[PDB]
């Protein structure tokens, strides 16, 4: 998990610019607010 | 765990130089009928694996077929812990002054006996009968 | 959409009989999100 940092947080709010709210959410969030889910995706964890 | 992982997890203890999270999490789940608001009181007592170290090259050996090698963890299975009611399974320090280097020696042995019955039993630095039943203590508030 | 514009995910049950069945998360574009996928939590 990365807690985004400033730098990041203004990529993602960027990203999302031309959607108002889109933005609005991101930039209003603190910044090291909007944290990353970097979800693992390996297994090895048998299906049962 | 599987080639993506624990052929990964495999190579990190062969050579991958990472730090795996030994995240020894000692939660303590009481009640909330005589009290107890975050019952659960948790520690995620971690052992950055330093890459291929003693401990690792057991861990790189245990992966790769074989299941005799006893994991030296150095001593970290807090034998007094004073939980209390919150969510912080913290140790008693002076009681394991060191508390990280006074907790208790532990060990791990991984057991797979093609039969990989890969099996996990967590045995102590002076296992006698704590390879199936640890005997620590939580100094309960 | 909300359902259809979060990210395209893909399944692969790894049974490589030696059934030994894995199960990795894969995604429809999976450049390394097949062991790691990189979504976002806008946290408050």
């Amino acid at each position: 998990i990365i807690p985004f940092t400033a730098q990041a947080y203004e990529e993602l709010s960027r990203q999302f610019d031309p959607q108002p709210l889109a933005m609005q959410f991101i930039s209003q969030y603190s910044p090291e607010d909007i944290v990353t889910a970097q979800i693992e995706g390996s297994s090895g964890a048998l299906w049962r | 765990i599987s080639p993506p992982s624990r052929a990964q997890m495999k190579r990190e203890l062969y050579n991958g130089t990472a730090d795996i999270t030994l995240r020894f999490t000692w939660n303590f789940q009481r009640d909330l009928a005589k009290g107890g608001t975050v019952e659960y009181a948790n520690e995620k007592h971690m052992l950055a694996l330093a890459p291929n170290s003693t401990a690792r090259r057991q861990l790189a050996s245990l992966l790769e077929g074989t299941s005799d090698q006893s994991v030296v963890i150095p001593n970290l299975f807090p034998k007094y812990i004073r939980a209390p009611n919150g969510p912080e399974a913290n140790p008693v320090k002076q009681l394991q002054p060191n508390e990280e280097a006074d907790y208790l020696g532990v060990r791990i042995q991984l057991r797979r006996e093609q039969g990989f019955l890969e099996w996990w039993v967590i045995e102590l630095q002076e296992c006698r009968t704590d390879c199936n039943l640890l005997p620590m203590v939580i100094f309960s508030d």
